[PDB]
DNA sequence: GTCCTATCGATCTTCGGAAGAGATTCAGAG
DNA sequence: CTCTGAATCTCTTCCCGCGCGCCGTAGGAC
């Protein structure tokens, strides 16, 4: 199985996982840490941001490889926003900061 | 928005209303038969957004035209209605409400800040007592819970000059009335007033929470939730499923649950419902908030279906299945795919195949990049089709577009970062993943069915970053030690030994060859044996030490195979290597000579070489296995018929009442594993010597070509220990309790092994089934722990300019060494001048790496003991020097600053956590150190050291033996004896400990009497006896405080005095002691007055580095002196520590069944041991110091894997130890405005220390202290990573009070927020951004 | 092609300048497309850039040169456009 | 039949987990 | 009379991918 681009899932705009379903493959924390290991950082950001979960960048990247450019604008995590909603409707106020 | 960092604190309600855009009212959604969404309700379009793309509900607008205007027929907002994932509502509760974390965490911070008991404070929130505030004119206190029947009492005795209100809200008063700083300062002196140190610590982690949230912005009452915001209703979507229903959510059902209740609060309230019915209902109410959020605190969850408990938030955010493991740490990614993969040899080192199926379906993009490009597509609309119509030019546009595109290939799971590496990729017809052999080794890669997953890198840096740090070629070093990773294949090292083997007579044999290529074509016309013996005239370069290869050319004695296979090895080796039959170590030790001469470039290309040649040559060699050739030595029939015949002797003693029961069965076992030595002995022998040939004349024998002889010798499969099963006798086995079988397994599988042989046999395999299967995941939970607490240290800067370290000395244990000093020191810095065996001579620089060719010059000289800089003692604030870690094991130079060493080594010391299991010698010269003995009857050093270890410098003055002479020791070869190997050096009593006097003198039973403190016995065995000292517990205080004294006795008043000590020769008697020199006896120097009779794999070191203390704390004495007894044992004895210039009193109780190492008089110092028994690191570092506590963390973690064969670089521990003493406790508050007594983090200790004394005020003192990692990881002061790792639910709370704030310094916040990691390039960037500012 | 890059290492002494380097002139022969100091072989820009830096004639000093260079040329026409069109106005 | 309100608001939720550590209660005595 | 020991309670933790298969609010009132 093999997966360029497809469903996307709701809550999280993570693709979707499985072979019924056109998914990709899962990038697990192991993974991360092994990446780490190199001193691969643009690898890193890109498949965590762009490949997966930054819905603005992932058109943006892919408007860029039609064009031949090659090029990523990550921006944020959508998920990582998510959280935040989730621990806001608690009784806690944490916020992003300029300084 | 760009941030640069991370706010955590509590949410005043008036912020929580900022929040929100509305106040759902009505618990309903959507209707059951229209889709539309309810106004008012979770849903509603004009609170949180309207559903249709950018048309308004009420269908007044559908175009941009209108956007951001408001309807009038529905209400909803025509914006984006991507904001509905954004906006967020709340529902004003009709009655205060606690929020449940704040109640409930580890500890209870409501109850903290009130100092009220969590107990009675949760029976006040759930309306079962009132509580008297205000209290007034009366005797009821300031918080001083009260029951119903109290209150019926208060409500008569006291008019309205008390109030006693019921739950949260009385506890919202309490927090409304806290003077939180006067509070505190009322607190802090109260400190001083007592000493109470059970109630002391307390105080300061309550006066802690006082100060806290005196600092922070928070107010008491923000613990109590009043406006409860709802989610977002897109991040809680109501999916329909199959047919006209909508999936079950559970946060909108706890939420439906939430607001049904308040709403009938609302309406009783509103028409004035009795007392009792509203209690009942806000009790309800506070209950159901309570699902909502913590759903499982509660006394039991509530649930929908059959009994699966609903998830709450606090469920959402933590768990393995929660937001921070499943979809923020891992997260899957587009453009990847999986295959199952197979062995393509024909692969170069650094390619890969992949199907076209899969390459076109990865690769789209780019081939419509290319179409437009190529102007053969108009657009997407026709590039994709065209790409569906799988046109036979699309085919062309694949081949162009993959021509250099590396793809990754990440098989799972991945232990260690070689498991994730870049191919250049080649299109190939079928639908698995061709891989190539010599990587296989460092995926683990079996090929019986693995699946392996592919990621394609899609922008510019990432092709380039894979290209330069993960491709194939880039990692033929592996990082946890100097150890090829592309170590040769199993079938290639056969081919090579086959290959390279001589055979006495042989066709071709002794002839004259003229070069290597006269030689192939010889074999290849066949008129010559591959291990034919003959003279082939060859040629080397050897390249001088500026570097310019010689030529040299001679004639050699080789075998036709040998200079077959010297056409392949490069121009820069000698001919030895290739000149013996190579094994996958002989060979092994070859590549890596390679690496070390020539370099990558010529490394990979010959062992590409290798690998072909091998891979040829083997399927030459045709080397089958069959059942005739498994021999089974003839003589086995007969070493079994005699051995069980000695069996049976002793079993004939057990006929016969000769033997004791246990003794029959060890030695049962005993005569049976000699037969099966004796088996496999002759089996081998057998198996080797099964070759013999002419040659010539007179047959001769020589080494076997057995098929299982060649697997087994060459190391590809099955060694001795598998042939000895084949062909030997499977031997003994075990029980599943671990009991040997008396009666082996002796039968080997090549014959038939019976039933009841078999049965036995699947005790054995089961329990290594269920070993493997059970320890698979306590590695796993290892790494992971191990990767959380190191994960912050990189490599960011050259030279700390420190000059300490650690000495490293060859392991001398067991007597004989069990790992050579170049293993340690290669690859670090000297700490200092490296000096010249003698004295006044220095021999290396102070700073410099000793690389392999200063290891050699160190061997070289007698050097043992070299201190060189450790990562655990650089001095660099939030990070470590590059010149302490030193080598980069993969790279061979000094590491490159940015590198990420925290997780190389959890991986390093992680990837092996699966091979654990989870179920004198030689002559030299006598070297006592640490000798505290005297002199007896014969003077051979009366031991009277519990530390006097000889050691043992070597025929080259090297120490390659050593260990510890026990207290009462005899001392036969001392004083610098030259003993030879197994000649008896020291002498002991193996059951008792004995107890020695100094002087020649008379004794008497002083202060003693029989009875009192001895027993009458007498000794049945001849009537004559020793007395028996009665002990502590077995006699009262008659006989206690009259404790047995030994003291030596003479006619002037006192002893033969030693030159400059008073003290008298005062002897004494533990308990449990049999002593013989009673009244009127002399005893002599060195006569022993009496006598007093007496684990694990990978738990041992997960335990050692989670740092629990023993379950058998070896008790070390601190400080230094003479040791003395307090009062005797009653509940447990009590004994204290005298120095003159010290506390002479230092106390300490001692368990009773726990023997001591000293009794009442013993010279002492810290660290010293006072029983037997492993100690603890905690106490280790206190006592001994850093370095002291590094080396026993370093010894006693190495010698798990030493055990098991698995070789990690001591660094990659050092590492994790620097992370677990990261934290230190202050000792005194100083000039600092620490507190008196507070743990605070090393670095910002001695970031303050240094400033503080650089403007010359008393910087503060610390003592380092010791975390083990499961809480280190918690402890780190950005809180991000902590939750990140477990108890969320707590950490999301402590850090919530303390007004928390992250920087998002290190590797896992930043992964987190999707920005560049602080290491490698992202280090780089990092680097430049705060270098250009 | 490239099948090692050691070469390139031994010249920018860091695995990971190299990379950064590859990435600034890769992205320059991409975009608006500077044409390399190498005589290509049908490669993608990437092994082009790694095959310039063994050559010894790419660097950070040598792009930063070329990008100040670069920079002073485009605001040399700036004052040309500047001048041109304050004389057209008179 | 459809459409509404609500949770064993006259039970018994599973005993076949180790463990590891804090927290919370209780002794022998100063 | 309550201070340091233990002693008993609750809370939290347990490798990772893949691929199916199925199953998925309830009772009673108008
Ligand atoms: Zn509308
Ligand atoms: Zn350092």
């Amino acid at each position: 199985h093999a997966r360029s681009t497809g469903s996307y899932s709701l809550v999280t705009q993570q693709p979707l996982g499985g072979k019924a379903q056109f998914g990709g493959q899962r990038f697990g924390e192991m993974e991360v840490w092994a990446l780490e290991a190199y001193g691969a950082a643009y690898t890193l950001q890109e498949m965590l941001t762009v490949k997966s979960d930054d819905v603005n960048g992932r058109t943006k990247m892919y408007k860029n490889i039609v064009d031949g450019n090659h090029q990523m604008e990550p921006g944020m995590p959508e998920s990582f926003n998510v959280l935040l909603k989730e621990i806001r409707s608690l009784g806690i106020n944490i916020e992003l900061e300029d300084e | 928005e760009e941030f640069d960092a991370i706010k955590i604190a509590l949410a005043s309600p008036d912020m929580i209303r900022s929040w929100s855009f509305g106040e759902v009212k009505k618990p309903e959604t959507i209707n059951y038969r229209t889709f539309k969404p309810e106004r008012d309700g979770l849903f509603c379009a004009r609170i949180f957004g309207p559903v249709k793309d950018y048309e308004c509900l009420c269908g007044k607008y559908k175009r941009l035209k209108h956007r951001g205007v408001i309807c009038e027929k529905c209400g909803v907002e025509v914006t984006q209605t991507k904001v509905r994932r954004e906006r967020m509502g709340h529902i004003e509760l009709a009655s205060p409400t606690a929020h449940i974390w704040f109640l409930k965490s580890l500890p209870s911070r409501i109850g903290l800040l009130l100092d009220m008991p969590l107990r009675d404070i949760e029976r006040v929130l759930y309306f079962e007592s009132y509580v008297v505030i205000e209290g007034g004119m009366t005797n009821l206190e300031r918080q001083q819970i009260l029951t119903e029947e109290q209150y019926l009492d208060a409500l008569e005795e006291f008019g309205d000059e008390f109030d006693a209100k019921m739950g949260a809200e009385a506890i919202q008063a309490l927090l409304k009335s806290m003077d939180l700083e006067q509070e505190c300062e009322q607190l802090r002196e109260e400190l001083n007033e007592t000493n109470s140190e059970t109630k002391r610590k307390k105080l300061t982690k309550r006066i802690k929470l006082l100060e806290a949230f005196v600092q922070s912005g928070n107010k008491p009452e923000w613990m109590i939730l009043t406006v409860l915001p709802v989610l977002p209703p897109d991040l809680r979507p109501l999916v329909p499923l199959d047919g006209g229903r909508f999936a079950t959510s559970d946060l909108n059902d706890l939420y439906r649950r939430v607001i049904n209740r308040n709403n009938r609060l609302k309406r009783l309230l509103d028409l004035a419902a009795p007392d009792i019915i509203v209690r009942n209902e806000k009790r309800m109410l506070q209950e159901a908030v309570d699902a909502l959020l913590d759903n499982g605190r509660r006394g039991r969850a509530i649930t929908g279906s059959n009994k699966r408990p609903l998830k709450s938030l606090a469920d959402m955010i933590k768990g393995k299945q929660g937001r921070f493991r499943q979809n923020l740490l891992g997260k899957r990614v587009d453009y990847s795919g999986r295959s199952v993969i197979t062995v393509g040899p024909y692969l170069r080192l650094h390619q890969c195949g992949l199907p076209k199926k899969m390459a076109l379906e990865l690769f789209k993009p780019f081939i419509y990049g290319k179409l437009e490009l190529r102007g053969l597509a108009t657009t997407i609309k026709a590039a994709k089709k065209m790409v569906e119509r799988e046109e036979a030019v699309v085919w062309d546009i694949l081949d162009e577009v993959i021509r250099e595109h590396p793809v990754l290939l990440n098989r799972a799971p991945t232990l260690h970062r070689l498991g994730i590496q870049a191919f250049e990729p080649v299109l190939i017809e079928g639908k698995a993943i061709q891989l190539h052999p010599l990587v296989c080794a460092a995926y683990n890669a079996d090929f019986d069915g693995d699946q392996m997953a592919v990621h394609v890198p899609l922008t510019l840096e990432a092709q380039l970053e894979a290209r330069a740090l993960m491709m194939s070629t880039n990692n033929i070093l592996s990082p946890a030690n100097g150890e090829p990773i592309i170590v040769p294949s199993q079938d290639v090292v056969l081919g090579l030994y086959y290959m390279t083997r001589d055979c006495v007579n042989a066709k071709g044999e002794g002839m004259v060859l003229t070069g290597p290529k006269e030689a192939e074509r010889l074999y290849r016309s066949g008129l010559a044996s591959l291990h034919a013996r003959v003279k082939v005239r060859i040629t080397e370069y050897e390249k001088d030490a500026n570097g310019e290869l010689v030529a040299k050319t001679s004639l050699k004695d080789t075998t036709v195979g040998r200079a077959i296979l010297w056409m392949i090895v490069p121009k820069g080796l000698p001919y030895s290597i290739v000149n013996q039959a190579l094994g996958k170590k002989a060979i092994s030790k070859m590549l890596n000579t390679c690496y070390r001469i020539l370099g990558l470039k010529p490394t990979v290309i010959f062992a590409d070489q290798i690998m072909y040649t091998g891979f040829a040559y083997a399927a030459r060699s045709g080397a089958s296995v069959g059942i005739d050739d498994m021999v089974i030595p003839e003589k086995k029939h007969e070493i079994i018929s005699e051995a069980e015949a000695e069996v049976a002797e002793i079993q004939e003693q057990f006929q016969s009442g000769l033997v004791t029961a246990g003794e029959r069965y060890n030695k049962v076992i005993d005569i049976w594993a000699a037969a099966n030595d004796r088996v496999s002995k002759a089996m081998m022998d057998n198996l080797q010597t099964e070759t013999v040939i002419n040659r010539d004349g007179q047959e001769e024998k020589q080494v076997s070509f057995n098929s299982i002889y060649m697997m087994a010798d060459s190391g590809a499969r099955g060694s001795a220990a598998q042939i000895r099963q084949l062909a030997g006798m499977r031997g003994l086995m075990a029980k599943p309790d671990g009991s040997i079988i008396e009666t082996p397994i002796t039968a080997n599988f090549r014959e038939g092994l019976n039933v009841l042989q078999y049965f036995i046999s699947t005790h054995g395999a089961r329990k290594g089934l269920a070993d493997t299967a059970l320890k698979t995941a306590n590695s796993g939970y290892l790494t992971r722990r191990l990767v959380d607490v190191a994960q912050d240290l990189v490599v960011t800067e050259d030279d700390c300019g420190t000059h300490e370290g650690i000495m490293m000395t060859p392991v001398i244990e067991g007597g004989d060494v069990k790992e050579p000093l170049r293993d340690r020191v290669l690859g670090r810095v000297t700490a200092e001048d490296v000096l010249k065996p003698g004295t006044a001579d220095i021999l290396v620089p102070r700073n410099t790496l000793l690389h392999e060719q200063w290891c050699d010059l160190l061997e070289e000289n007698s050097v043992d003991a070299v201190k060189v800089r450790s990562v655990v003692s650089c001095d660099t604030d939030f990070g470590v020097c590059a010149h302490c870690y030193g080598r980069d094991l993969a790279r061979g130079h000094i590491i490159n600053k940015g590198e990420a060493i925290g997780v190389i080594a959890a991986q390093s010391i992680g990837e092996p956590g699966t091979q654990l299991t989870m179920r004198v010698k030689n002559k030299g010269s006598i070297k006592l150190s640490n000798v505290k003995s005297v002199v007896n009857s014969s003077g051979k050093l009366v031991i009277t050291s519990r530390n006097t270890e000889l050691k043992l410098i070597d025929e080259f003055g090297r120490t390659k033996e050593s260990y510890k002479v026990p207290y009462g020791a005899v001392l036969a070869k001392g004083d610098g004896e030259q003993v030879a190997g197994g000649e008896t050096v020291a002498n002991w009593d193996p059951h008792t400990m004995p107890v020695i006097t100094e002087v020649s003198g008379f004794v008497r039973f002083t202060d003693m009497i029989d009875g009192q403190t001895i027993t009458r016995q007498t000794d049945e065995l001849t009537g004559l006896s020793s007395l028996v000292v009665l002990d502590s517990a077995e006699r009262t205080a008659g006989g206690k405080d009259l404790r047995p004294a030994l003291k030596i006795v003479d006619a002037q008043g006192n002893d033969v005095l030693i030159p400059g000590t008073d003290m008298p020769a005062q002897y004494f008697l533990p308990g449990k002691a049999i002593v013989q020199l009673e009244d009127g006896v002399q005893i002599s120097s060195g006569d022993t007055l009496a006598r007093i009779p007496q684990t694990g794999g990978l738990p041992r070191v997960a335990d050692l580095f989670e740092a629990r203390r023993p379950k058998e704390p070896a008790i070390l004495a601190e400080i230094s002196g003479i040791v003395s007894f307090g009062k005797e044992t009653k509940g447990k004895r009590r004994l204290v520590i005298t120095p003159v210039d010290g506390s002479d009193p230092y106390e300490e109780m001692i368990p009773k069944w726990r023997q001591l190492n000293v009794f009442e008089g013993e010279r002492v110092e810290r660290g010293d041991v006072i029983s037997d028994g492993p100690e603890a690191p905690h106490d280790i570092l206190r006592l001994r110091g850093v370095h002291a506590v590094t080396r026993y963390i370093v010894n006693e973690v190495q010698d798990v894997y030493r055990l098991q064969g698995v070789k990690i670089n001591d660094k990659h521990i050092e590492v994790i130890v620097r992370q677990m003493l990261r934290k230190a406790t202050i000792v005194n508050a100083g000039s600092s405005d620490f507190l008196e007594g507070e743990q605070v983090e090393y670095s910002r200790v001695k970031i303050a220390n240094r400033e503080l004394e650089a403007n010359g005020k008393v910087g503060a003192t610390y003592s380092r202290d010791l975390l083990g990692i499961t809480k280190a990881s918690l402890a780190t002061e950005s809180f991000i990573s902590a939750a990140s790792f477990q108890e969320t639910t707590r950490v999301l709370t402590e850090a919530a009070v303390a007004g928390k704030r992250d920087e998002l310094r290190g590797l896992k916040e930043n992964v987190i927020v999707g920005r560049l990691i602080p290491a490698g390039t992202g280090y780089a960037y990092h680097q430049d951004r705060m270098r250009r500012r | 092609a490239r099948v090692t890059v050691q070469d390139a290492v031994e010249k920018i002494g860091n695995r990971f300048d190299l990379v950064l380097v590859a990435a600034r002139r890769a992205r320059q022969m991409q975009v608006g497309g500077k044409d390399p100091l190498v005589p290509e072989e049908n490669d993608k820009t990437t092994v082009i850039a790694l095959r310039e830096i063994e050559e010894g004639l790419i660097n950070n000093q040598i792009l930063d040169v070329r990008e100040r260079q670069e920079q002073q040329e485009q605001e040399a026409a700036e004052l040309q456009a500047v001048t041109a069109i304050a004389e057209g106005r008179r």
